[PDB]
RNA sequence: GCGCGGUCCGCGCACCA
RNA sequence: UGAUGCAUCCAAGUGGUGUAUAUCGCAAACUGAUUUCUGCCCAGUGCUCUGUCAACGUGACGAGAUUCACCGACGCGCGGGUAAACGGCGGGCUCUCUUAAGGUAGCCAAAUGCCUCGUCUUCCAAUUAGAGACGCGCAUGAAUGGAUUAAUGAGAUUCCCUCUGUCCCGAGUUACUAUCUAGCGAAACGACAGUCAAGGGAACGGACUUGAAGGGCUAAGCGGGGAAAGAAGACCCUGUUGAGUUUGACUCCAGUCUGGCUCUGUGCGG
RNA sequence: AAGCGUAAAAGCUUGCUUGAUUAACGAUUUCCAGUACGAAUCGAGACUGCGAAAGCAAGGCCAGCGAUCCUUUGCGAUGAACAAAUCAUACCAGAGGUGUCAGAAUAAUUACCACAGGGAUAAGGCUUGAUCCUUCGAUGUCGGCUCUUCCUAACCUAGCGGCUAAGGGUUGGAUUGUUCACCCACUGACAGGGAACGUGAGCUGGGUUUAGACCGUCGUGAGACAGGUUGGUUUUACCCUACUUAGCUGGAAAUUGCG
RNA sequence: AACGUGUCGCGAUGGAUGACUUGGCUUCCUAUUUCGUUGAAGAACGCAGUAAAGUGCGAUAAGUGGUAUCAAUUGCAGACAUUC
RNA sequence: CAGUGAGCGGCGAGCGAAGAGGGAACGAACUCGUUGCCGAAUCGGGUCUUACAAGGCCUUGAGUUGUGGCACGUGGUUGGUGCAGGAGUGGCGAAAUUCAAGAAAGCAAACCCGUUGCUGAAUACAAUCAUGGAGUAUUGAGCCAAAGAAGGUGUUAGCCCAUUGAGCCAUAAACCUGAGCGCCUCAUGAACUAAGCGAGUAGCACUGUUUGGGAAUGCAGUGUCAAGUUGGCAGGUAUUUGUCUGCCAAAGUUAAAUACAGAGUAGGAAGACCGAUAGCGAACAAGUAGCGUGAGCGAAAGUUUGAAAAGCACUUUGGAAAGAGAGUGAAAUAGAACCUGAAGUCGUGACAAAGACAAUGGAAGUACCUCCAUUUCAAC
RNA sequence: UGUUGGCGAUGGAAAUGGGGUGCCCCCACCCGUCUUGAAACACGGACCAAGGAGUCAAACAGACGCGCAAGGGAGGAGAUAUGCCAGUACUUCUCUCGUACUGAAAGGGAGAUGCAAUGCAUCUGUGGUGUGCACACGUCAAAUCCGUUUGAUUUGCCCAACACC
RNA sequence: UCGAACCACCUAGUAGCUGGUUCACAUCGAAGUUUCCCUCAGGAUAGCUGGUGCUAGUAGAAGUAUUGUGCGGUAAAGCACUUUAAAUGUGCAAACAAACCGGCCUUAGCCAACUGCAAGGCCGGAAAGAAAAGAAUUAGAGGCACCAAGUGGGCCUUCUUCGGUAAGCGGAGCAGGCGAUGCGGAAUGAACCGC
RNA sequence: CACCGGCCCCGAAAAUGGAUGACGCUUAAGCCCAAUUAGUGAUUGCCCAUUAUUCCUUUGGUAAGGGCGAGAAAGUGUAGCCCUUCCGAUGUAGAUGUGGCCUGGAGGUUAGGACGAAGCUUAUGGCGUGAGCCUAAGAUGGACCGGCCUCUAGUGCAGAUCUUGGUUGGCGUAGCAAAGAUCUAACGGAGAUAUACUCAACAUGCAACGUUGGAUACUGGAGCGGGGAAGGAUUUCGUGCCAACGGCACUCGUA
């Protein structure tokens, strides 16, 4: 809305916040991101470390969907689980199912304590992921 | 006094904007709406015209290709000749009692073969002759561990498989 | 920096920190 | 420069100009009638004649991409010529060295001499002027032409005779204006205004301080002030603003020359 | 270079040596934004040197040096369908350099000249040439001619015994654009100064200062010369005030009160 | 005195404001939608009882024919309705 | 996906895509050359069938230096004749007050009482005398609505006018009616009758340009110039050597979904937009009048009097323009470009003073005026 | 907080405030600008009307308002109310930002306590210490209408936050 | 119209330079200085200022004294630069996350050893909570963040001064002013006197 | 006798007439000290600030208390819910706040108008610190429009050598001076011989125009003569007319 700018407060202030003495003029530094390396260094070297140079190796056909890997953890894995077949779970008899794949994830990571025992379906996991959930009493099943 | 701001990469500095001097070049979205209807009383005006067939051909049902959408299913363009000879169906009468074919196509395993056939058959049984959703795999029950999985571990298993590759050769 | 001639001196040639 | 030419236009071609020509011709430069002369220098830079390297090609290493070596034209380098080519003509009897040579015949305080109103003669009562002589000439000089010259010049300078209101030193007259009337009728300019002395003040006030004048309204003049009008100072400086021109500035492009391949075939020899 | 420091030494001689090495991204000082670079201080680990030993030493105390990108050397993952050998690339530590040294790859001339600005800055006041206060959307520049006024530190004239006195005077000509200077002649005498270095809508235009052209010296050149020479538009008052003359008419509570 | 100054009532010169709007600008949609040697676009000259411009038309020239409609057109003139 | 943990870049300023996924569209696919088998069965021209037939008859004209064909009961798309419907287009086609009152104005405190009560009889007015538009308004009753929709009409209208529903009439050819329906002619679908796949091409070298494309993404010029399914091209880091995966260049046609960034024809619908110095340059005889040798440049300007011309007959002074009367009209203070009619400037009448301190300005009083407001009047 | 006079008897009145013009005494440099400094001999400045200058888009951030929350939200498109209606009502799938970072890369990937030294066992739980709202338990002052307040402090747990591990 | 004609267009070319920039009250209120820049008529950066807050309101306070304890080589003094050495200055401390006095636990940290020293904790005690000797005072709430403007030409005076003959001249140190500000006085004056 | 201080004089010379601020002052109205009504006896001679003290009013707080015959709302901000109390108040560049003011349009709500809307005028007052709002009168106008809550933007002018249109002083002014020059009578024309009267007439209708006759001059054969090209395109001719144009005038005109 135009009735809430600056502008409206500042009709009859001949010089509109910008001062008698420097004017206001059209570009006083250059244009865009001019003088990072004369004089603009200070402000580029103490806000933004790294601008200038190269590092590392390059990849000329970069494709995501082969990269695709999300991760999930122990202690998150009841948002996969029903209520009623998270209830129904107890150590040492029938265990509920988890297909990683299907719901979106590839590996599964160790992190926390796990809140309900289950057989899960991955296509990876890790070391701790894979020892806890079977000290747990569930179980870990590769898939593809 | 540029204070602590992103690095800006607007990427505004051709002749985009129409002005005394220039053509411009921008598309705007004013006619949505009423695109929209158009294409609606179309839709409607020609299924009005060909009753009573279906307005929309049958096609087949087809694996999305790459790692990350492997799981999913949807239509594809057309039958192959393989599927349509395991129905009983020659290409060019299919083209006419309404399905759609595709000698492109290659089926390089079983399964989808079967789940064509039988749509393929199903549709057969349904179609009459004038006088001149997809389907995924069913989710697991619950069960219980066994005792190779309490006793072993999966992640040596995967790692030797990754490691063989890895240092093969 | 390079080919020559008699460490140096003469030529004729090359130049993205 | 003898036409297969020299100079040269055009994006191009069986294209164009000097050339409807042909060395008593055509093209490109310099000096500037006649008369008299035109001195010395080829070191520099030009212009001209007589080892090094590009593409290509050949050989060797290698599985190969490669790599190495050899060959390879002008040009450059070396050596000659050339000053009516650009230009130069000193320094310490000599001798030298600079870098090649050291200002010849002439001319001059000149439209060229700083010092300088040079020194001498002449011209006037008196001449920083003029003329004639003299030359250690800041810094004259030979087709970057030197010296001289009758006739000619809306060229630049000095003197003499004649003549005169240029002057001593101004006076009188004429026509048209200005001046007044009838008719007709603008512009420029325009913060507001508009009497002085001293003081202080952005250091030269109409307006402020303290004094001194000043009744209002008018007609013809005048050029002291209004730091009067005219035009975003053309001098000087600034800006990471221009343009014209030059070159032995940086980076390039036509034009000219040179080599290879291609156009490209047939026989006899070495 | 200079300062500080040092006597069985930090100086001199001498014997053995290479702590002038490596040092897990340890912390800190100086500059400072509490950023880097250069330099320096306190340390932990390895392998060592000298010494009988405690100890001392990771150069010569304190000035002597350098980013990204690129090239190159040493040390110890990738080339995406797969595998081998070359080749290229990557992580880490150095070297090749930016002296305008927190780091573009850079010659002149314009008098034929241009634009945006600047009294932030050159060509009346202060000090005694200096300075830079006003003026760059402009305050017309030397000399002469013409005309008025003022000063005194008195040239003549006038009084005194060197003093008083600014009242009235202070000339015309040759050469030169001159101011100044010099010379001839007259005179009682041929004094010195201020007024925006008085005075250009008062004049003149000889000088100085544009464009044309010649010379000397300078430059390779285009061109330059507080060197010489010749030729080169001088605009407007009819407004207000000042001054000079020329007319009409109110007014003493200086227009009113009868004050 | 006159000229000048100031305030109020009335009047000139001038053409703002408000109200109005057969115009512009912007956005959407539909379709048996795309000129010319069978002479186009453009350019010129003419045509009415009265007719300068504009509009329409072309020596059949402010229009001829056909359909539909139904009594005008109008500044002034002039002259089949069951539709001439 | 993606301003990208791709990539290009004095690796600076900056630039910059593709595969996958959800969708729109979709009856979407076909034709030559080559190989094999035929070999004029083909084309043009005359002529006859209603016929410049995809038909018959005839023709050396073209063509064997190769036109054409074939393969791994139905046809309205052959032609000739007839006659139907639908859509589209154009005409026609609907209700209800010119109702009553000439103070034609009010009050009775949310609703009801109220279909009822009570409020003046007016003449005021105008710096003695005369003078002073049109009812879509007000008030009360009453109707229509499958129509309240916005325009016209002398002021604000559902009822005064127009418009709109159902529903009728007419309609060369084209479009739809799976094939619209017949007849003649002609075609035709179902039952009987061995090798092969596009040469100055792709590639390679040099040079130039273009790209995000990086030991080279695409293209162009010259030099050079292949292979044969065993083969060739592509798999985003160059070379040589083995595998694997996808596809088969160097010939052609093709609807829909998409653009219309200063087009056009016929026909429509709108807007939190502008309101005559705005919005197109142009609300008007506007690309006009005018300017320039020319290429070109290019305005100003609402006729907005009034409801209706009723647009001032007649008297009279003047050469006339005009003035003074009279008249039309609700208004002439609406008199011809004539609605309203501002500021600035000027004339005139009355008044106040005083211009020897430029004016303007501030603070505080007073003299005179005041079409202004408020208070009081016999108790404060 | 009363008392005594004047004017005012419904007018062309009286009074009190506004407004207008003149006069007297006092005060008072011309506006806008740039500048250390303007009344300036520093620039712009005859009068009036109408017009006339921080806006639209896109990326990011901070503060404030609102919805949901380990999740939030599309977009494009579709379906039928719907055939006035460019609006409103409804929606599968997907996509995007976030819940996990780190390395040049091949790649790897985060709980506590006890006992031991890809180990074993339990799982109602701040990894520890210092400084730390409110609440709970005690104690002491001041004031008090005696009912309680206003303060201080001790101990327990300490929420947010900061410092050291 | 010529040291590169005219017409239309790219083009509203770019400008660190000049000019302009439209209503009122209220609460607050500057800087001409630092570092880096082909920087010097301009930027970025810190300081000065505004807005928004967070947190356990007197807390980890101070442009000022007192007491105790350190640093210094200027004025003056002296001499054939230097011992001697001020006045004005400047660092630290002055009882509640501190420190004191005796258990215990842990560590190799040091030492020939430890119950010695070092370091981190637990437990218990004392406490004019800081007397008396001139023996502080406060218009005395401590700490922590986020977002942003203008400014980066200064000038005058008191004392101290370097250059310059001097100067209404150039360059610095400490503080106060003007700029940004009137009012009362010095007859008049940016800066003097009072406020 | 020498020196050594207080006051005064000499040393001490400029350009428009002039400056203790001016007049003036000398038993000071000058200079250096010292008093406050004078040896009589307690305490302050008097004049002038935007300062100090105190009183009234406004406005804002890092605000502090009380309450919930006309009156009271559990409350940031108003015509403030009501009452008491204390402290501060200037300011360029700059920041922020405001139940702060104003303009064109949209969604709602409440109203006005032919018994007179918008617009316009003002010695029309009232209210507000202010931006502004409201009433009155029109001897103005003739058809539309106000308040409140939200939404929206081409939203506020004194100056830019600002843009377009109108006006204005200078001002009845500067000027309308090359090319020699006209006079007279009679006709024509409204262009006159134009009077309140007295009055013979002048002193009370001026100035200027066309045609014809006469007079006087000029051009002077390289002519203000008679024909053509380029350029122009009806300016040619007759009859009328005289608004505008022919920089004065017209009865006349290339109008
Ligand atoms: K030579
Ligand atoms: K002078
Ligand atoms: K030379
Ligand atoms: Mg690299
Ligand atoms: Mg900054
Ligand atoms: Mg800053
Ligand atoms: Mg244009
Ligand atoms: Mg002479
Ligand atoms: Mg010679
Ligand atoms: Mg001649
Ligand atoms: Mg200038
Ligand atoms: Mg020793
Ligand atoms: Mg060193
Ligand atoms: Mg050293
Ligand atoms: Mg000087
Ligand atoms: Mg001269
Ligand atoms: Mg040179
Ligand atoms: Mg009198
Ligand atoms: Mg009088
Ligand atoms: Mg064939
Ligand atoms: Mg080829
Ligand atoms: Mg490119
Ligand atoms: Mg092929
Ligand atoms: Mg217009
Ligand atoms: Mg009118
Ligand atoms: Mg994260
Ligand atoms: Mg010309
Ligand atoms: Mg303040
Ligand atoms: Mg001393
Ligand atoms: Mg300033
Ligand atoms: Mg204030
Ligand atoms: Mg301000
Ligand atoms: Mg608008
Ligand atoms: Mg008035
Ligand atoms: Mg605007
Ligand atoms: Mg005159
Ligand atoms: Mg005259
Ligand atoms: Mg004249
Ligand atoms: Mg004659
Ligand atoms: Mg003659
Ligand atoms: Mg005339
Ligand atoms: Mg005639
Ligand atoms: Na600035
Ligand atoms: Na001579
Ligand atoms: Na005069
Ligand atoms: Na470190
Ligand atoms: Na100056
Ligand atoms: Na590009
Ligand atoms: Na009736
Ligand atoms: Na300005
Ligand atoms: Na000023
Ligand atoms: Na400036
Ligand atoms: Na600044
Ligand atoms: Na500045
Ligand atoms: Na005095
Ligand atoms: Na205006
Ligand atoms: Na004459």
């Amino acid at each position: 809305p135009t009735r809430f700018k600056k502008c409206r407060h500042q009709r009859g202030s001949t010089f509109c916040g910008y001062g008698r003495v420097g004017k206001h003029r059209k570009h006083e530094s250059g244009r865009g991101n001019a003088g990072g390396m004369h004089h603009h260094r200070i402000n580029f070297d103490k806000y933004h470390p790294g601008y200038f140079g190269k590092l590392g190796m390059d990849h000329y056909h970069r494709k995501k969907n082969p990269m695709w890997k999300p991760t999930i953890n122990l202690n998150n894995l009841s948002r996969l689980i029903a209520a009623e077949e998270a209830a129904k779970a107890a150590k040492g008899g029938t265990l509920p199912v988890v297909d990683l794949q299907s719901s979106g994830y590839a590996k599964l990571l160790g992190n926390g304590h796990i809140q309900v025992p289950c057989i899960v379906k991955a296509r990876y996991v890790s070391k701790l992921a894979d020892k806890k959930i079977r000290k747990a009493g569930g179980a870990v099943v590769l898939q593809a | 006094p540029k204070g602590n701001n992103a690095i800006p990469h607007v990427h505004q500095k051709k002749h985009w904007n129409p002005c005394s001097s220039q053509k411009g070049n921008v598309k705007v979205f004013l006619n949505q709406p009423a695109q929209k209807h158009r294409r609606r009383r179309l839709r409607l005006l020609k299924a009005k015209k060909v009753f009573p067939r279906p307005l929309k051909a049958l096609r087949p049902q087809v694996n999305c290709p790459t790692v990350r959408h492997n799981m999913k299913r949807r239509l594809g363009r057309g039958f192959s000749p393989a599927e349509l000879k395991a129905a009983g169906l020659n290409p060019q009468y299919a083209a006419t009692i309404g399905i759609r074919v595709d000698s492109r196509r290659k089926n390089k395993s079983e399964e989808g073969m079967n789940v064509n056939v039988q749509r393929l058959k199903t549709y057969m049984s349904k179609l009459v002759l004038f006088p001149m959703a997809v389907v995924y795999p069913s989710a697991e029950a619950p069960r219980a561990v066994s005792a190779e999985e309490k006793s072993m571990c999966v992640y040596a298993f995967l790692k030797k498989n990754h490691s063989a590759v890895r240092f093969f050769g």
